[PDB]
């Protein structure tokens, strides 16, 4: 009922490059609101806590976006992929395997596009990412 | 499958826009555009063109929205004229448009997110255009809300085609010619950007 507060303490989605970081300016006003990270076509990306899936359509940009609800109003998200690996109401634990990365986002190399949500509210993930 | 594109002429009836000195009134400058944009996209077989407004009426900012829903439109294209005291200030411009509830709204947020992108990216190719056949009173796409409403699924940009306060760019802009060259200019903007990227 709640990720807490930020300690290192949740999974990584997925390893490797952050190639777009929170904050990042994109252009005029528009600045990232997530973090873009590498992985290979078809990468195994991961629940980063305990929760619920709300959400798993295929958004216009962002490809197929996985969304675990973690309570409070606390939820990641998960775009660029090309498969996810469960159903809204699924119930998943922390590490448990929830999408497969593609370009379904990404357009020009396969990558994951991580956020979270705190109040709703976009926040810089970092901080949760421990192991 | 076609790339369909709400072409906005601004104002219209009541409201005439900004008029020039001249007497050239916004509202029949931007129509007269919109049409000869509305041609040169059902020209191109990538896109289909149709018109928020396509006459000599009022139409409220939600209408050109529920007209350009209704005619499942992809992207929307407002055109105006700019107007300044400073007489002398000219050029055109682009402005760029906006709009379990804790996923209600992250939809919303992502989709404004791309919209709010791609808007940028097609206005930059826009000015690119016009700064071909005019100057530009602003070289970069300037953020605004306004129009559109709340349109977060439907990218817009605004097109001010110049300044019709201005002695010399109203006649310009009151000329078959140069309304012409920024349907053609706003077109090619588009064609360039969906060209690049197309509706997937
Ligand atoms: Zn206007």
């Amino acid at each position: 009922g709640g990720l807490g507060s930020p300690r290192g303490q949740a999974y990584w989605p997925v390893r490797g490059p952050t190639l777009h970081r929170y904050g990042e300016q994109l252009q005029g006003e528009l600045r990232w609101k997530g973090m873009v990270i590498g992985a290979s076509e078809g990468t195994e990306v991961k629940a980063i806590a305990d929760g619920r899936v709300i959400l798993a359509d295929w958004l216009q940009g962002y490809g197929l976006v996985v969304v675990v609800e973690h309570g409070k109003g606390d939820m990641s998200l998960y775009g660029y992929n090309q498969s996810a690996l469960v159903s809204v109401g699924t119930q998943v634990r922390a590490g448990q395997p929830i999408a497969l990365v593609g370009s379904s986002g990404g357009q020009g190399r396969p990558s994951l596009y991580f956020e979270i949500r705190r109040q709703g509210q976009a926040v810089n993930p970092q901080p949760w990412l421990g192991r | 499958d076609k790339i369909v594109i709400a072409i906005d002429a601004g104002h219209g009836g009541q409201d005439p826009g900004a008029i020039g000195p001249g007497g050239t009134r916004e509202k029949n400058v931007t129509i007269a555009i919109a049409r000869k944009l509305r041609t040169l996209l059902n020209a191109d077989p990538m896109f289909k063109g149709v018109l928020t407004r396509d006459g000599d009426y009022f139409i409220s900012v939600m209408g050109r929205s529920d007209v350009a829903r209704k005619q499942n439109a992809n992207f929307l294209v407002s055109i105006h004229a700019d107007a300044a005291p400073n007489r002398s200030a000219t050029g055109a411009s682009v402005w760029v448009l906006s709009n379990d509830p804790y996923l209600s709204q992250a939809v919303l947020d992502l989709q404004f997110g791309h919209s709010q992108r791609v808007g940028y990216d097609v206005a930059t190719n826009m000015l690119g255009q016009l700064e071909r056949i005019g100057s530009l009173h602003k070289r970069r796409p300037e953020h605004a809300s306004l129009g559109v409403l709340r349109s977060p699924d439907i990218p817009s940009v605004l097109v001010e085609t110049g300044f019709i306060s201005n002695h010399g760019e109203e006649r310009l802009l009151a000329s078959d010619e140069y309304q012409q060259r920024l349907a053609e200019a706003i077109y090619q903007g588009l064609r360039n950007y969906f060209q690049a990227h197309p509706l997937q």
